[PDB]
């Protein structure tokens, strides 16, 4: 079985979840997007959502220009791009 | 010697004080060779130093003084030293007649005695090269020292050249608005050394400011060694003055020698 | 502090000398965690 | 004959109990002493080794003048207390020496330890350490030994 | 010019055990090597106190020790 | 050199030779005596030399933080003991319907405060103003010159506080609301009645409050909780302690609604005799009074 | 050959005074400063009582392909850095003498084991072809932004006020600053004046200068010194307007004072570099304006 | 349990008396020329 099965196991999510009580941890690597942006908590927490959203955009941004060939791929790739774009922004309306 | 012989060097932090040697979780498990934190991811890892150096109020005569040490003390320039007049290590800006004792020596180690490198660290961070005499210091990270307050692009020079001028003296302090970060330079090396762990990490804030309270809440500023100067209005004074260097030392070498014959 | 060094840090050490993996383990960590003879021959004169 | 006490272990002779309280007192300050009062410095660390050996020195200094400068004790009682490891038997015994009458500890004069085949620069009389100094221009440069912390046990001064 | 070993107190190794539970600061990293590079006469170790184990008729038993 | 000049040279030396010189959270500590429960404490604001406890056997104890000094009294159980910063006094309050002053210099009872109608659970002393405020079964809070009435809450009065700014009283109730009050005009300034009885709150010395309840416990310009079964007190160190009646001890972080760690007592030389019914800081150290009849104090 | 080493290169100064010195020697101690490649760790002390352990930080090899100690890094014969060795001996051959250097591990290991000299150590280690190169260096001694709105800066600015006695300021206006002339030598030069020398401890003054717009202010804490600044400067420059200029003389370099009679703080020179740049093209004129 | 550490001789183990061994009760009139020496750690150790 493949580490996705290895990494989702109880005691994994046991001290990630300890981690949160008593530290800094969590990553944020793991979560979403969380689909709402009022619903979010204090900026030194959401500055690491934001950073994250930064990543992505980094991926995207270097796969945009390859000669993959598929004209329709990359109108899907600027979109990720235009709505990451739109998502960077509410969270610093958020901060 | 009013400000620095007269009084005896003070506890700056005591040993209860002091902070605690594990770092702050970043991580699953504590690793106990590599004293830092493994599992999970690597979060950040620059705090505000809650410490600061007050040179005027915190130097004083030390044990290494009497002993004929050559070397500043590295936690009096952090703020931190918790053995006061009883330390091994001097506790004082660096003079002219402190570096000329260290001029031996300068050459291959730091002011605090830390043995230098042969080519600089990648982010141009640490201790420094022996191959090159470095006397300018890279001020960055201007934005999480001010804890985000705008101030303006000469305020935040003011704010350099105040606590700057403090540790020694300079040869020169640019600030660039575009770049966001300064450019201090120094007459000796020793200062720029000593400056160099004095302002790691530290805030350019001032009490007379309400972001006070929050001083810690901060990422804190870099002070790093800095690149050569572009600029050839810059590039000509280099040479320049590597002229005038080679020619005080072309006296000093006939004469060795006219002694030699 | 010889585990430790190796960076297994997802193993523990009881204080009767057990060693044990505190989580499921990567390919990679079964790989690198895996002790030899001299290590667990020693750990058992300890457990003794 | 040994420091715990056994049933193969001898009862006190008669005079112990009138020194028994101030033995009680080095005792409680050696376990104060090994408390692990977690310090981070080096410098600060063997700072509380050098406390330890300071205390043994203590309690064998005064087993010394109950028994050879005051006589205030039995021979059976001495014999007693350094079974019972209360005292050090050699180091004791170094103060007997002409030369070693206020001997830091045996570690400060064991010619194998040191680089040179030389003892502890706190063995060395005080006058002589700010001789050298004086030629040097300089003041003396040794103020603690690393082995326990003395400040000169020469017996000159 | 062999003077014999010096015979230290008893609690000036049990503050260094002590000391060195949490070995979390800079200064242990000497002491980290040691440890470690000690691993290889640990078994020598092991047989100098079971050969010195206390018989059934003993309350306790003093040996004399070696430390590092 | 000669053997007199020796002589006088080691008698410079301090000492006398050979070392004189040519030049989360644990319990350190457990105190018992008193002879019934403990139900208050509070601590010297200035010197933090001292404690003040009270008790169900209606003395004072004034421990030092060994016992000093006893202050009788009261004929009844001490509810709340409360110190001044200003002035040498000490305010305590008790089931006996009184609040009683003492002065701190000469320990004997000063004024005598009247008109509650019912044993009064609560004082605490507004800083600036040279005000008493307590609050009782009687349902009101009554602002007493060292004045005003306040009615509102429906049920009694658990714990009171003051604060120089605005909203000058804090008052929680088992009505299960807690009001933020305008004390010239003497009118409710806000209701905050998000708690499903208000036992406790606390406030930070960032200008907020915290607010318990019996398994959530609030903050007030959440933390996390299951059943604590319900004292708090914040450190400045940002830390929020949290005393259960389930014997746990909670450990909280205020900035966060973390919870890093949770105790649970020894109770004595029965079970249900082990909660805490009083906790605070000084001015690194925690000291809880305990319904077992002791003082513990955390380091 | 690791039985057939050769001895330790180090400085006489390294070793300084002493006659006997007690060495001692590890046999694989420490790995090389440059080539990173284990080597023989020489440490010493230069007296006694000393307190500072002199370590060997290259190995001998390095040490011969650069000619320098092993200690200190100088090299053996002039005791000049070896950054100031090529560049002399540059202007002797008039070709760039240059040791360079390896940034790569394999390359830092590469080559140390090779038996070649490197930079100046050719010239060096032969003294017959040291000397003559010195008395080469005998000869030489024989010959021994228009568009930028400014307006709402040069009003703050003196710039039309005279260097009298009777005005008691304590700050002034230090315009006509090379670009060279560091920060420290004017304030050196002012405290060599009035003889207030460890000034850095009192502060009794305090001096911004840009070096961008050619223009500084120097403040002073205690009004009574601005007398004695003003007195202790001898000479002056009449415009020919009027309106008399103190002249500060760092050597043979001139800069022009007069009283702000206010703080004129950080950030009065200029608030942009590129806005900096454009006062100092301001003064050019006014100093061409002053002199002729 | 391998979850406890080690408890320190000092602070546990020191402080108390310790027990009686395994002696045989020595019958005098049978074994009087041993039963001075026979259960002690080096018997007759000091004995010149
Ligand atoms: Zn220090
Ligand atoms: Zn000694
Ligand atoms: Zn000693
Ligand atoms: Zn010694
Ligand atoms: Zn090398
Ligand atoms: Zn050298």
């Amino acid at each position: 079985s493949r580490n996705v099965d290895k990494a989702n196991s109880v005691l994994v999510r046991f001290q990630e979840q300890q981690a949160e009580s008593a530290g800094g941890y969590k990553d944020y690597s793991r979560y979403q997007r969380p689909r709402n942006v009022s619903k979010v908590k204090s900026i030194k927490e959401a500055n690491e959502w934001k950073r994250q959203v930064s990543k992505e955009i980094k991926q995207k941004s270097t796969r945009i220009y390859d000669p993959s060939l598929n004209e329709m791929q990359i109108a899907e790739l600027n979109d990720e791009l235009n709505n990451l774009f739109k998502e960077w922004k509410r969270w610093q309306w958020h901060i | 010697m009013t400000s620095w012989r007269d009084k005896s060097a003070k506890v700056q932090v005591k040993e209860s004080e002091l902070p605690s040697s594990i770092p702050a979780q970043t991580g699953l498990t504590f690793n106990i060779w590599y004293n830092k934190w493994s599992q999970g991811f690597a979060g950040n890892t620059r705090f505000v130093s809650p410490f600061a150096l007050q040179p005027q109020l915190h130097s004083g005569k030390t044990r290494g003084d009497n002993d004929g040490q050559l070397f500043f003390c590295l936690f009096f320039a952090k703020g931190m030293c918790c053995l006061g007049p009883k330390c091994e290590y001097l506790h004082h800006i660096p003079d002219e007649e402190d570096i000329g004792k260290l001029a031996l020596r300068t050459e291959v180690l730091d002011c605090f005695g830390r043995e230098k490198f042969a080519d600089y660290r990648e982010d141009m961070g640490g201790i420094g090269s022996f191959r090159k005499k470095n006397k300018t210091l890279y001020v960055g990270g201007i934005d999480g020292a001010l804890n985000s307050k705008h101030l303006k692009p000469a305020q935040i020079e003011s704010r350099i050249r105040f606590v700057f001028s403090r540790l020694g003296d300079i040869d020169r302090i640019r600030y660039v608005e575009s770049k966001n970060c300064g450019f201090v330079k120094f007459k000796y090396q020793a200062n720029a050394e000593f400056a160099k762990e004095a302002m790691s990490n530290q805030t350019l804030l001032l009490p007379s400011d309400k972001e006070w309270d929050d001083r810690r809440e901060g990422t804190g500023l870099l002070v790093k060694w800095a690149n050569e100067d572009p600029d050839p209005a810059a590039q000509k004074r280099l040479q320049e003055e590597l002229k005038l260097e080679s020619l005080n030392m072309m006296v000093h070498l006939i004469n060795n020698n006219t002694n030699s014959a | 502090l010889l585990i430790h060094r190796k960076g297994l840090t997802y193993l523990h050490l009881d204080y009767n000398f057990n060693l044990k993996p505190t989580k499921t383990l990567t390919t990679k960590e079964r790989k690198k965690s895996r002790l030899g003879n001299s290590f667990h021959l020693m750990r058992e004169l300890l457990k003794m | 004959m040994p420091r715990i006490k056994t049933r193969r272990s001898k009862p006190a002779p008669d005079g112990f109990e009138k020194i028994k309280p101030t033995l009680t007192d080095f005792e409680i300050q050696l376990r104060d002493a090994q408390k692990d009062k977690s310090s981070k410095l080096a410098a600060k660390s063997n700072e509380q080794l050098w406390e330890i050996m300071q205390l043994h020195h203590q309690r064998s200094r005064y087993i010394y003048t109950l028994y050879y400068k005051r006589k205030a004790i039995s021979k059976d009682l001495y014999d007693w207390l350094i079974k019972e490891k209360y005292a050090d038997k050699l180091l004791i015994a170094k103060w007997r020496k002409t030369g070693y009458e206020k001997l830091c500890c045996l570690r400060c004069i064991q010619k194998n330890e040191t680089n040179n085949g030389s003892t502890c620069i706190c063995r060395v009389p005080r006058a002589q350490l700010e001789e050298e100094a004086r030629k040097k221009g300089t003041q003396v440069s040794f103020h603690q030994c690393v082995h326990c912390g003395c400040r000169g046990c020469a017996s000159t001064d | 010019l062999y003077t014999p070993k010096a015979e230290m107190p008893p609690e000036h190794l049990r503050k260094i055990i002590n000391t060195h539970s949490d070995m979390a600061s800079k200064m242990y990293n000497t002491d980290k090597k040691a440890f470690l590079g000690a691993l290889k006469y640990l078994p020598h170790a092991i047989l100098k106190l079971l050969e010195n184990m206390p018989h059934p008729w003993e309350q306790a038993k003093e040996v004399k020790v070696l430390y590092h | 050199f000669t053997k007199s000049e020796l002589k006088r040279r080691r008698k410079t030396r301090k000492g006398d030779g050979p070392w004189g010189s040519w030049s989360p959270k644990k319990v350190i500590r457990n105190y018992p005596g008193h002879p019934e429960g403990t139900t208050a404490l509070k601590f010297l604001p200035k010197t933090g030399h001292l404690i003040l406890s009270g008790g169900n056997d209606h003395t004072i104890k004034i421990w030092d933080f060994e016992c000093l000094r006893d202050f009788q009294g009261h004929n009844k159980p001490i509810k709340a003991l409360r110190f001044t910063e200003d002035c040498q006094s000490f305010l305590s309050s008790s089931f006996d319907r009184s609040v009683k002053i003492w002065d701190t210099e000469t320990g004997k009872v000063k004024t005598r405060l009247h008109l509650n109608s019912t044993p009064a659970d609560v004082e605490s002393r507004p800083t600036n103003p040279h005000e008493f405020i307590v609050g009782l079964s009687n349902s009101k809070i009554l602002h007493y010159d060292d004045v005003q009435t306040y009615d509102h809450h429906l049920s009694s009065i658990l714990a009171l506080k003051y604060f120089p700014d605005g909203s000058k009283f804090i008052s929680s109730s088992e009505d299960k609301t807690v009001r933020i009050w305008e004390n010239q005009i003497n009118v409710p300034i806000k209701q905050i009645s998000d708690t499903a009885s208000m036992p406790f709150l606390n406030v930070h010395p960032n200008y907020f409050c915290a607010q318990s309840m019996d398994n959530r416990i609030y903050s007030f310009s959440k933390y996390k909780r299951h059943p604590k079964k319900i004292h708090s007190s914040a450190g400045y160190g940002i830390s929020l302690a949290f005393s259960g009646d389930g014997r746990y001890i909670c450990s909280g972080d205020s900035k966060s609604r973390l919870f890093t760690w949770d105790w649970n007592t020894s109770r004595l030389l029965i079970p249900g005799n082990k909660p805490i019914t009083q906790v605070d800081w000084h001015p690194s150290k925690v000291i809880c009074s305990g319904a077992a009849g002791k003082i513990y104090v955390c380091d | 050959d690791e039985i057939n080493e050769p001895p330790p290169n180090i400085c006489e100064q390294c070793l300084g005074d002493e006659a006997n010195i007690r060495m001692t020697k590890i046999p694989q101690g420490s790995e090389c400063k440059i080539c990173t490649l284990p080597f023989t760790l020489y440490h010493f002390k230069t007296s006694k009582r000393s307190n500072n352990i002199i370590k060997t930080l290259i190995c001998v090899r390095c040490a011969t392909q650069r000619n320098i100690c092993q200690c200190c890094m100088l090299d053996s014969r002039w005791h000049i850095p070896i950054q100031l060795r090529d560049h002399l001996i540059s202007l002797v051959n008039e070709e760039n003498v240059m040791t360079e250097e390896a940034k790569n591990d394999m390359m830092k290991r590469f080559l140390s084991l090779k038996n070649v000299k490197l930079g100046g150590a050719q010239i060096t280690s032969d003294p017959s072809e040291a000397d003559n190169i010195v008395d080469k260096l005998k000869n030489i001694l024989l010959r021994a932004y228009a568009s930028v709105d400014i307006s709402h800066i040069l009003k703050k600015l003196p710039l039309n006020e005279s260097f009298l006695k009777n005005p008691s300021t304590k700050s002034f206006f230090l315009y006509n600053i090379d670009a060279s002339i560091p920060e420290w030598k004017i304030t050196d030069t002012v405290s060599q004046l009035l003889g207030i020398k460890k000034w850095k401890d009192g502060n009794s003054l305090s001096l911004i200068v840009n070096h961008k717009a050619k223009c500084g202010g120097l403040r002073f804490q205690s009004s009574e010194l601005g007398e004695r600044f003003v007195s202790k400067i001898s000479e002056t420059l009449v415009t020919p307007k009027g309106l008399k200029r103190g002249v500060l003389l760092i050597d043979r370099f001139r800069i022009f004072i007069i009283p702000w009679s206010s703080g004129f703080s950080a950030a009065s020179f200029g608030t942009n570099t590129a806005e900096n740049i454009k006062l100092s093209l301001s003064l050019n004129k006014l100093i061409q304006l002053e002199l002729g | 349990d391998d979850d406890e550490p080690p408890l320190s001789y000092e602070q546990h183990i020191e402080n108390i008396e310790p027990l009686d061994p395994i002696n045989l009760p020595l019958d005098s009139q049978d074994d009087e020329y041993v039963k001075d020496w026979l259960y002690d750690s080096r018997p007759l150790e000091e004995d010149s």
